[PDB]
Formats: structure tokens, C-alpha cells, sequence
């Protein structure tokens, strides 16, 4: 919140204070240099004739201001690596405590991530593992750092995780928004309806209720 | 707001009334 | 347009941002996205500006009023039993610090007439600054302004596109 | 900030001003007047 | 601000809001909810399809 | 004693002087919770 209006404000109370001062002098006809600031922090604080009517509404002026800062806060106070693109995968060697993730031997995420960065599929190969039950035991246990896995079922389990102490990184930064859909035979004629009752289905909008009442993330806050 | 008003006059009659014993002792 | 173009031969490929709909599917078979993006709903955002002088002035009359008489008053009774009034009743509301039974019953007054002041304005304050304009016009397709066709909120589609065919494809 | 700060301001400054150069002319006019 | 923060989110009484409400999707032991008996509750639980 | 007792409670108004503070400080606690009590409900 005083990023850059704080050196409009600062300068805007530095004028009025030299105005102020400089007045305060002019009205000379007890010290002026002794009495002046101290009437002017007196006043802009809550608990610090041509003078006087100036001071006192500079006063109230400064209590309104004070009571626009504090609504303004009341208002305000309302309300780790980012995708592979971090050297934290890239680069685990340079940090003391070895980076371990969970994969899965003979699947699709680790022949999906074997093309690009192959020593990261190298690095993978090491730490292995055999279901997703096993990779939510070691999150809870906090035997594994991370787990990488299809979007989906990593959202799902992070929503029904027990506390929510499992969650992923913001979201869209999916690598590959790839999907699942049906998998055809080669020349089978069906393409030219199961095609068209799947956009007829979306288009109608009859998915709401089934990713209601099927995926119902529970882990939401605002 | 009309609830202020009834708020603030409502020390009003309390202030009166000390004011008029003040000035009857 | 360049469906029609494309069906007549005058394309080979299109390469341009194409949602894919049943009846388009039908005469022309589409490719896998390359990502998925619904529609939503484009509204200008204003920033409002209203500073609590027009919030009221009768209050503000009356209160100045009010000051005035009583201090007079409570002077004349002091009195019984001007500028100088009217300097201690300045500085009084400056700060309630001072810098024979009527002074204290007049102090004790005199602050709990300004703590409610300062509270109520503080209040309305606060209350007027977190319920402002709010940016939020619409919120879906369910929205229950978007429902309305009243002429004073003007919207529409830009042309015949996939929006067009979702809202000739509902029930309701 | 925005106009809601920045108009407020600049009324209270030519507040200040109009009222400071109201009441020196007021006050030396009084004391001539009580002094003559 | 602080006392004005935990005064306006302090502990609230919303504890559920509907069929669709996330906390009660989940069955866990922490929460315990049951219907008394056979009655309607039972019948509409089972004619869902989810 | 009823100027200082007001004038403690009052935002802007030594066996005596630690406890006179440390009230003047309680009051200003209460007036906060007055202030956020209002602010909720309204
Ligand atoms: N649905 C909401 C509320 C419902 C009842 C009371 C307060 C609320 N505050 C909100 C604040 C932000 C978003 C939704 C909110
Ligand atoms: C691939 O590895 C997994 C280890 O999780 C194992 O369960 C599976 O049987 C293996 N498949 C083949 C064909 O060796």
C-alpha cells in the first residue's frame, strides 16, 4: 500500500508542514521555532487567534485523513517451483538435502518426460514406486518431497487429502493439457457419431452434475 | 442515518437535564 | 463466410481460433485442441470516486448549531452560578485536555458528544469504503442480470459464431 | 490516491489558504478598530 | 487491525449448506453424520446416482 | 482524581500514575473492541 503513493503523501505532509511553519512565523504579530512543529505534530496527533481556527481545522482534517487510513487498512486486510522450468529439478545436486519424486515404471508420465530432459528421467529412475496410495503414504509421512502424476487424480486426491496439506502449484501450468477420450479401433466406423454425441453432450452441458458430484474438490478457500 | 440522529439526541436530553439541575442547586 | 469458403474449395486448412461445435463437426471434421478456453462476459471497468463532505450537511449544520448554543448557554449559567467561549469550545474540540459543578457535568458531555461523533463518522467511513461499486456485473449464465433483456443494459454477440449456436442449443 | 484523497486535499489546502488570508485582514482590521 | 480482523472471521456458524456442500461429501470418522432411521432420508440417499 | 479518571479513559484528555496508565491503556483496548464490534455489526 506505500509502494508509490507513500512519497506522494510524504511530500504532500513536507509542503504543508513548511506551509504551516512558515505562517505560524508570519503570524509573529511563544517562540516561534520552539512552539510551531510542536503545535503542528500536536495537532496531526491524537493526543499531542488567526492561528488557532487554522490549527484546529488542520486537526480535524488530520483526524479525518487518519480515519480514511485505518478504513482503508480495515478494507486491505480483507483479501515453491513453478512448473519444470525451476532449477530445482533441473539442478538438485546444488542443494544440501538430495530432491526425491515419485514416478511410475512402465507407465506414461515417465515415457511422456523421458524425451525432454532425459537426465531427469535418469535422475527418476532411482526413486520408483508402485501406486498412488504409496506416494499419499509418503507425502503424509513426509518420506517424499513431491509426487508427479496425471492432473486429475492429483487434484482429486488433493482435495479429499485429509487437512489439505497436500496442494499443487497455482493453476493452468499443466505441461501437457493433453486428455484421456475413447480409444477407437483403426477404421472403425465410429467416429461420425461418437464424435458428434460427445459435442452434442457438451454443447447441452451435461457434465456439471457428474464433475459436481465426482470430483467435489474440497480443499477451497478464499 | 435516522438511527444516528435518535443516537446523538438521546445525550442531548441527558445533558439538558443536567444543565437545568445545575442551575436550580 | 469461411466455413462456406472452405467448403467450396477455396480452402485447404484453416489456422485460426475455431471453437468446435456439433453441426461444424458434421460437415467438417475437426483436429485435437490445442487447449481448452470457454467464453465469458466483457464488461468496461470503471473506478468509482464518490471524501465524506456530500455523505451529509444537515448533520453537519446541526452539530454546528448545536456547538455554538450550548456553549452559550452553558457560559451563561457558568456565569449566573464570546471569543474566549468560543477558543475554549475550538480547543476543547481540538483536544478534550484543558490547555462550579457545571464544568464537570459540561466536560463529561462535551467528550461522550464527541467519542460518538468520531465513532458514527469512523463507521460510516469504513462502511461506505467496503461497500463501494463493486466490479462484479455478471457471473455466469445463471446470472440473474444477464437474464433481463432491458434496454438499459445493452449486450450482444459480434456475429453468428459457436455463442450463437449455444444459445439457440438451451432449453430454456 | 485516487480523486477521492486528491480532491479533499486540494479543497482543505485552498480551505487554508482562503481562511489564513481572511483572517489576517480580519484581525488587523479589529485591532485598528479597538485601537484607534 | 488486528482486533477488527479477528472480531469479523472469527469461528463461524456455517457449517454446511447443502447436498453439494465439499464437507459433506467426504465421510470422514472426524465428522459423524447419520440419518435416524429408514425413513425418506434413506430412500432419497439411495435413488442418487452418485 | 475525576479529571485524571476521565482524562485516562479519554483519548485526548507514583503509586497513582502506573495504574492511571496501564487503565488509560485498558481503555484504549476497550474503545478498539467498541470500534470493531461496530464495524461488525454493521
Ligand atoms: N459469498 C460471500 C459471502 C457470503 C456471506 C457473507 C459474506 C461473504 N463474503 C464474501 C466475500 C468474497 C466472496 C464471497 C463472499
Ligand atoms: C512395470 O513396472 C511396474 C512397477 O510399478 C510393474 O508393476 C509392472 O508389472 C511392470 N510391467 C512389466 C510389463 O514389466
Amino acid at each position: 500500500f506505500s509502494a508509490s503513493v507513500w512519497v506522494m503523501m510524504f511530500v504532500m505532509l513536507l509542503i504543508v508542514s513548511a506551509i504551516a511553519v512558515f505562517v505560524f512565523e508570519y503570524f509573529s504579530p511563544s517562540f516561534t521555532i520552539g512552539k510551531a512543529i510542536w503545535l503542528l505534530w500536536g495537532l496531526v496527533f491524537n493526543n499531542s487567534t488567526t492561528s488557532k481556527i487554522m490549527v484546529s481545522v488542520w486537526a480535524f482534517f488530520a483526524v479525518i485523513f487518519l480515519a480514511s487510513y485505518t478504513a482503508n487498512l480495515a478494507a486491505f486486510m480483507i483479501q515453491q517451483v513453478t512448473g519444470l522450468s525451476d532449477k530445482k529439478f533441473q539442478r538438485p545436486h546444488d542443494y544440501s538435502p538430495p530432491f526425491r519424486f515419485g514416478t511410475v515404471p512402465n507407465g506414461s508420465t515417465e515415457r511422456n518426460i523421458r524425451n525432454n530432459y532425459p537426465y531427469m528421467h535418469q535422475y527418476m529412475t532411482k526413486f520408483n514406486q508402485k501406486g498412488v496410495e504409496d506416494a499419499l503414504v509418503s507425502l503424509k509421512t513426509g518420506k517424499l518431497d513431491a509426487f508427479i502424476y496425471d492432473a486429475a487424480v492429483l487434484n482429486y486426491k488433493a482435495g479429499r487429502d485429509e487437512g489439505c496439506k497436500l496442494v499443487t502449484i497455482g493453476s493452468g501450468y499443466i505441461f501437457a493439457t493433453t486428455g484421456y477420450g475413447i480409444a477407437l479401433q483403426k477404421g472403425s466406423p465410429w467416429k461420425r457419431q461418437i464424435d458428434l454425441a460427445l459435442l452434442q453432450f457438451v454443447g447441452d452441458g451435461e457434465m456439471e452434475e457428474l464433475e459436481t458430484c465426482w470430483l467435489t474438490g474440497i480443499c477451497h478457500n478464499e | 442515518d435516522i438511527d444516528n440522529m435518535a443516537g446523538v439526541f438521546y445525550m442531548l436530553a441527558a445533558a439538558m437535564a443536567l444543565s437545568l439541575i445545575t442551575f436550580i442547586w | 463466410g469461411m466455413m462456406g469458403e472452405l467448403l467450396s474449395g477455396q480452402a485447404d486448412m484453416i489456422v485460426a481460433p475455431l471453437t468446435i461445435n456439433n453441426e461444424r463437426a458434421q460437415y467438417i471434421e475437426f483436429s485435437k485442441p490445442f487447449k481448452y478456453q470457454g467464453l465469458t462476459i466483457l464488461v468496461k471497468k470503471e473506478i468509482p470516486r464518490s471524501f465524506m463532505q456530500p455523505f451529509q450537511s444537515t448533520l453537519w449544520l446541526l452539530v454546528g448549531l448545536s456547538v455554538h448554543v450550548v456553549a452559550v448557554m452553558l457560559y451563561l449559567l457558568d456565569r449566573f452560578s464570546l471569543s474566549s467561549a468560543m477558543w475554549f469550545s475550538w480547543g476543547v474540540l481540538l483536544n478534550s485536555g484543558i490547555g462550579s459543578f457545571s464544568a464537570r457535568i459540561l466536560g463529561m458531555v462535551w467528550a461522550g458528544f464527541a467519542m460518538i461523533i468520531v465513532a458514527s463518522y469512523t463507521a460510516n467511513l469504513a462502511a461506505f469504503l467496503v461497500l463501494d461499486r463493486p466490479e462484479e456485473r455478471i457471473t455466469g449464465i445463471n446470472d440473474p442480470r444477464l437474464r433481463n433483456p432491458s434496454d438499459k443494459f445493452i449486450y450482444a454477440t459480434v456475429k453468428q459464431s459457436s455463442v450463437d449456436i449455444y444459445f439457440r442449443r438451451q432449453v430454456c | 490516491t485516487f480523486e477521492n484523497m486528491a480532491g479533499v486535499f486540494m479543497l482543505v489546502a485552498g480551505g487554508i489558504v482562503a481562511g489564513i488570508f481572511l483572517i489576517f485582514i480580519e484581525i488587523a482590521y479589529k485591532r485598528h478598530k479597538d485601537a484607534r
